[PDB]
RNA sequence: UUCCGUUAACGAACGAGACCUCAGCCUGCUAACUAGCUAUGCGGAGCCCUCCGCAGCUAGCUUCUUAGAGGGACUAUC
RNA sequence: UGUAUUCAACGAGUAUAUAGCCUUGGCCGACAGGCCCGGGUAAUCUUGGAAUUUCAUCGUGAUGGGGAUAGAUCAUUGCAAUUGGUCUUCAACGAGGAAUGCCUAGUAAGCGCGAGUCAUCACUCGCGUUGACUACGUCCCUGCCCUUUGUACACACCG
């Protein structure tokens, strides 16, 4: 039989093989991530998706589902694949991403585009947003340039947790267009807004 | 050959700060004060040697 | 009152000095050093031991750590005889029972605690140093008030509201008819167990470690941090690093000595 | 007492013929004498730590030279123990005496830095001291007849003519005309 | 009352067991003493001429201290530096055939046994041997 | 009697087991005087030479080492048995001769009732050793 | 009677011990002996690499580094209560495993 | 650019700090047949005692190794 | 150089086809290498895990330091020759000019081990062992930061 260490390397790089896949293929949906767990005789890998309506089209789904079945060897009726909404479109990264690249890409401005898509993050409520864009806009030369505001850590454990960071390579017309997209969230005890513990420098009182 | 105990320390002097100014009394004659300057470390309540007592020094050298 | 002699063996704070009842000389000295002493060591714990006391028969010792657990221990050989955990928070005080076979254990958890010394049944009713009624129990509050309860069926019996300060202690007759407090505001106030009201006030000047009654002289000590103050109960003072405080007083059986659990370790018997 | 060097070693005989070299040598017989040179005590933590630290440390711990020689203590006190035999039944002397009275006569007293000639700080004269003595006896040592013990027994005996005494001499010279 | 393996040292312990075998002349010889290299590594063979008996020694007090060790583990425990040259050095193993066949002369004077366990253990005459030997010291 | 004393140093622990008797002390089961290298022995023999032979006439000492290296094993027995006799006294004798016993050891050294914390330190990258780095070309 | 192991592997040391308390309380809810839980010795996956696709640059490497943690129960028990116990819900990130002993 | 203060500035964002990993101490707790310590019983040699190995489905324990919750240091006292 | 004491951590290790990995043990072989019994998909099995340290031949000699370089020879890896065994050969080299780099405590320095590389062949990343001298100061040089000041520089003094 298989040894633990190479089963776990081989479900984590199956893992990245599943967002690989699944995020070049739900351009128009917006792929927003996938939950994998095992349960007895059954594997469920339920896919997240900014737009849920046309991700089941519920045919194409199951379609999906044997795609991992047949693909990776799985063993039939122990795999299971569904859909699901984001809980906050606007919260989350890569939502956001491909929203922008989607919005440049119809033919508005740049500019505009990432001013839409920074309203509609403090829209859904974060701390703090930072768009960043790289790359060749009008002219030969190539120039960065970021719209930041709220508030915005760049350090420390805390950016591993508190801040929901996506990269995109825009295929544009003249070229490529990096675009980053960095949200902070803030303190949810409950955890469905963004971690469920509180900053370092966040300290609240009692009042006597 | 007059020993000296060295009475205070005017901190770290010189190119490379490596020479010590120091203020001494001699422990033949308590009441003489003198300054001079030693290499290496040197602390308070140290005794000191010496050849020629009759040199002098600056303060903050 | 004179001085006896001094003491030097310890490293850190002895918070409780408890004597046998037989007037053995066994004592058992609790501290904050992480380590218990015999007038025999203890260190059992891993903590800072708070409170200590013995039993009736005088062979046994039980203490309480910080750690927010309790064990009794057998004096001779120095070892555990029983452990008693389930105090999430720190403990602060111990207490047998009238008949030495309950153990009442107050600490940071806003609540009291009584385990059997065998037994497994434990019952629960931040609360300061607890001292049962040689049969209600006595105890100290968070909001400068003292509880009393009642043992019948661990009910709540009365309260008293008349301490400007907190109260770091509590202090029972030596027949358990009397009650007594005292904290930051100097004044040790004095009841009376049976109608629980306030019978007298006395006037010492600032927080009182512990208050010790005289089982003989009827008299009341307390480690005043300005001066510790003697009264007889005529309501009249008829004791003395710049930080000097005691930390317990403990009357002997005799009742012409009494000792002193200080800072750093000067343990001083008078006389 | 009941410490001695080796248990063959007495230093209630050794006294220092100076009032101002006697704290920075641990050869009082009061404490600070040891068994043996070797233990594995921190002494560069802070300012002025290695004055408590015995003399016969310094000794065997300035010998682990060159780079095929360090990290290895154990040669550096087994040779200090030969030389100290040698050193014994040659001179029917305190071998703690001899190499008192080397590191006594073999410290420089003055140089001269900046071109201004100045004293030197007495824990640097038993320093200088011990490192012009060692590096003597490699010198003597490398590519010749004898061991180590027999070179550093000679220099611990001339110096008590002698290499670190003319090392002395030539910085002392350089020092006084200036 | 009683000097065991344990209580006398293992250098004048091995010497003395190797002049226990010589006089005692029961076990064999090969026919390349001199002329074999104990390891690969080695340059020089081993300029006793007796080395055979002090090796043999040498595992008389090793299967006594510890048991279970198969040819591959004296192989092992008798290595040591190989210096390559201008390459750096490193660590190499012993003879093999030499060590096989010195086992089973000693399995052939009844010291010692083969195991389930893998390896070889010491039998009780020849510990007892040992320990009066150890005795005689 | 019957305690049990961990003596580390480095990566070199001896662990000695008490028992009462006529004072027999064995390291790994070999005599205490059969320590090697024997130029070092001294320095295992500290606390017999120190405190004496009448303080551990009746108890005797059993100590098996494992790890490091040979001097930190030598280190580690050097402040086990001293740990172990503290033993003897704080938990079956009585407090006056441990207490006495633990301040005589402490005057003489430190390190015989404090364990020394020095650890190797990891080894940073772009760099030979643990904290030295390559030689500096420019050109 | 036909002693059963049971092996939790995972990652994340909270879930781990969360559901290692959960299992081992729910075993003694049926007043059945249970010898653990034994903390299998964590296992370090260690990986270094360098960071610059070309190698142009001073040379840095960043060092990945996973820990996997493991816990052992064994339980004296017929198969089928411990199938009952473990049949309850689970957490992500922690594997169960099930053998005879 | 850490703070106290001074102050035509006031109130704030990053960076630093805070954070996380590992090591350093715990005879405190949790609990270990894929890890150990001790005693005993058996066998091995010179009853006991020195001594090596094997069992005791609990001889007992986790001091020794493992891994977890925790504590410990905060410059508090001089 | 030759005997003989002996003390670590990190990690890694199978498709069972006879068997691709780690290999235990037995046998054969001087060594290199080959056959059989098998274990471990792993805290179980590998995993029982060097400098140093008693003893001696050297003996100051480019010498038994050193082994560059060569020839003869065997076998492993690989489809196909890389490496490793034996003997013989025994070069420069006797602390290195101007310049020059790293480092303040279990650190430097010395010695090995594992992994990556891999059908075969070890520099880089970690691991452990022995274990010190000095310094604990300074801006002298090489820089960095701030304040004042000067400027005809602003591609900014390589102006
Ligand atoms: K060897
Ligand atoms: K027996
Ligand atoms: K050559
Ligand atoms: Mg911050
Ligand atoms: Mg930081
Ligand atoms: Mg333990
Ligand atoms: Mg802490
Ligand atoms: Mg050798
Ligand atoms: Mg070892
Ligand atoms: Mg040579
Ligand atoms: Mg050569
Ligand atoms: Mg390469």
């Amino acid at each position: 039989q298989i040894s633990k260490k190479k089963k776990f390397v081989s479900d984590g790089v199956f893992y990245a093989e599943l967002n690989e896949m699944l995020t070049r293929e739900l351009a128009e949906d917006g792929y927003s991530g996938v939950e994998v767990r095992v349960t007895p005789m059954r594997t469920e890998i339920i896919i997240r998706a900014t737009r849920t309506q046309n991700v089941l089209g519920g045919r194409r789904i199951r379609e999906l589902t044997s795609v991992v079945q047949k693909r990776f060897n799985f063993p039939e009726n122990g795999v299971e694949l569904y859909a699901e909404k984001v809980v906050n479109r606007g919260l989350c990264a890569i939502a956001q991403a491909e929203s922008l690249r989607y919005k440049l890409l119809g033919g508005l401005a740049v500019r505009r585009a990432c001013y839409g898509v920074l309203r509609f993050v403090m829209e859904s409520g974060a701390k703090g947003c930072e768009v960043i864009v790289s790359g060749k806009l009008r002219a030969q030369r190539a120039k960065s340039m970021k719209f930041k505001d709220g508030y915005m850590i760049s350090s420390g454990q805390p950016v591993n947790e508190y801040i929901d960071a996506a990269v995109r390579h825009v295929l544009l017309r003249q070229g490529v267009l990096g675009i980053k997209v960095k949200i902070m969230l803030d303190w949810d005890p409950k955890g469905k807004l963004g971690p469920t513990t509180p900053l370092p420098d966040l300290v609240t009182i009692h009042p006597p | 050959v007059k020993l000296a105990v060295v009475v205070k320390v005017m901190g770290r002097t010189g190119s490379r700060g490596q020479v010590t100014q120091v203020r001494v009394k001699f422990l033949d004659d308590q009441n003489r004060l003198i300054m001079r300057n030693v290499k290496g470390p040197v602390r308070e309540g140290d005794i000191l040697t010496l050849l020629e007592s009759e040199r002098e020094a600056r303060r903050l050298r | 009152l004179a001085l006896v002699g001094t003491m030097r063996g310890h490293n850190d704070v002895v918070t409780a000095i408890a004597a046998p009842i037989d007037n053995s000389p066994y004592i058992v000295s609790g501290s904050r050093d992480k380590s218990l002493l015999v007038w025999r060591r203890l260190t059992g714990h891993g903590h800072f031991v708070q409170d200590v006391v013995i039993s009736s028969d005088g062979q046994f010792a039980l203490s309480g750590s910080w750690d927010g657990e309790l064990r009794l221990w057998d004096l001779s050989t120095g070892l555990t005889t029983r452990r008693f955990v389930g105090h999430t928070k720190d403990v602060i005080s111990v207490a047998f029972s009238v008949d030495n076979r309950q153990i009442v254990s107050a600490s940071r958890d806003n609540t009291i605690k009584l385990w059997n010394t065998l037994g497994e049944c434990k019952y629960t009713i931040w609360v300061s140093c607890v001292r049962f009624s040689p049969p209600t129990i006595v105890s100290g509050s968070w909001d400068k008030t003292v509880k009393v309860w009642n043992l019948t069926n661990c009910k709540l019996r009365s309260t008293l509201a008349g301490h400007g300060g907190y109260v770091n202690a509590v202090a029972v007759s030596p027949d358990g008819s009397l009650c007594a407090s005292g904290g930051k505001d100097g004044v040790t106030l004095l009841w009376d167990l049976s109608e629980g009201k306030r019978l007298y006030q006395l006037e010492a000047g600032s927080i009182i470690h512990a208050l010790c009654f005289s089982p003989n002289r009827y008299w009341l000590c307390a480690a005043t941090e300005e001066s510790v103050k003697i009264w007889d109960l005529s309501k009249h003072v008829v004791l003395k690093n710049q930080m000097l405080y005691c930390t317990s007083l403990s009357w002997s059986a005799d009742g012409s000595t009494l000792y002193t659990g200080y800072t750093d370790g000067t343990i001083r018997v008078f006389k | 007492g009941d410490v001695k060097l080796f248990n063959r070693w007495t230093f209630e005989d050794v006294q220092v013929s100076d009032i101002s070299l006697n704290d920075y040598l641990a050869v009082t017989s009061m404490k600070h004498y040891t068994f043996l040179p070797h233990s594995a005590g921190r002494y560069s933590a802070k300012r002025f730590r290695k004055a408590q630290c015995p003399i016969i440390e310094r000794l065997t711990n300035s010998l682990m030279m060159h780079g095929r020689n360090n990290g290895k203590k154990i040669m550096a006190v087994r040779i200090i123990k030969h030389t100290m035999e040698i050193i014994h039944l040659l001179t029917d002397a305190n071998p703690i005496q001899i190499i008192v009275d080397a590191i006594i006569n073999s410290g420089p007293r003055e140089d001269a830095t900046r071109r201004q000639a100045v004293d030197i700080s007495p824990l640097r004269r038993v320093n200088q001291a011990i490192y012009l003595l060692t590096t003597g006896a490699r010198e003597s040592a490398f590519r010749n007849v004898k061991t180590i013990a027999e070179c550093l027994a000679d220099e611990l005996i001339n110096a008590a003519n002698s290499y670190a005494i003319k090392k002395k001499d030539e910085i002392e010279r350089v020092a006084k005309a200036n | 009352t009683a000097r065991t393996v344990k209580d006398v040292n293992p250098h004048e312990f091995v010497k003395a067991y190797s002049a226990h075998l010589k006089r005692s002349g029961k076990m064999e010889l090969p026919e390349w003493v001199d002329i074999v290299k104990t390891a690969r590594f080695k340059e020089l063979p081993p300029s006793d001429a007796d080395w055979y008996y002090i090796r043999a020694a040498s595992m008389a007090r090793k299967i006594y201290l510890r048991q279970g060790i198969g040819i591959g583990g004296f192989q092992k425990i008798y290595g040591g530096r190989q210096r390559n040259g201008s390459r750096p050095p490193h660590f190499c193993k012993s003879s093999g055939a030499v060590s096989r066949n010195i086992l089973q002369e000693l399995q052939k004077m009844g010291i010692i046994d083969v195991d389930p366990k893998g390896g070889r253990l010491i039998t009780s005459q020849g510990r007892r041997d040992l320990d009066q030997v150890a005795g005689t010291v | 009697g019957t305690v049990q004393c961990f003596g580390r140093k480095k990566t070199a622990v001896a662990v000695a087991y008490c028992k009462p008797g006529r004072g027999l002390i064995k390291v790994n089961g070999a005599p205490i005087e059969l320590i090697r290298p024997e130029m070092l022995r001294l320095k295992a023999f500290e606390p017999i030479l120190l405190a004496g032979r009448s303080r551990f006439k009746d108890i005797d000492m059993r100590i098996r080492v494992r790890g490091g290296g040979k001097t930190s094993q030598i280190y580690s027995i050097r402040q086990a048995i001293a740990k172990s006799l503290v033993a003897y006294y704080q938990k079956y004798v009585d407090e006056a001769a441990k207490k006495e016993v633990k301040e005589i050891f402490a005057r003489y050294d430190r390190t015989l009732l404090v364990a020394d914390p020095r650890r190797c330190e990891p080894k940073k990258f772009g760099g030979r050793g643990a904290r030295a780095r390559f030689q500096k070309s420019y050109r | 009677q036909h002693r059963i192991r049971i092996t939790l592997s995972s990652k994340s040391v909270k879930n781990l011990e969360k559901v290692c308390s959960d299992l081992v309380r729910g075993a003694k809810d049926k007043l059945l002996r249970v010898k653990g839980p034994v903390r299998m010795p964590t296992k370090v996956l260690n990986i270094t690499t360098r960071k610059s696709p070309c190698g142009e640059g001073t040379n840095t490497w960043d060092r990945f580094e996973m820990r996997v943690h493991k816990r052992v129960i064994d339980l004296v028990s017929s198969p089928d209560v411990v199938k009952q116990i473990t049949s309850i819900t689970i957490e992500p990130g922690v594997e169960v495993e099930v053998t005879i002993s």
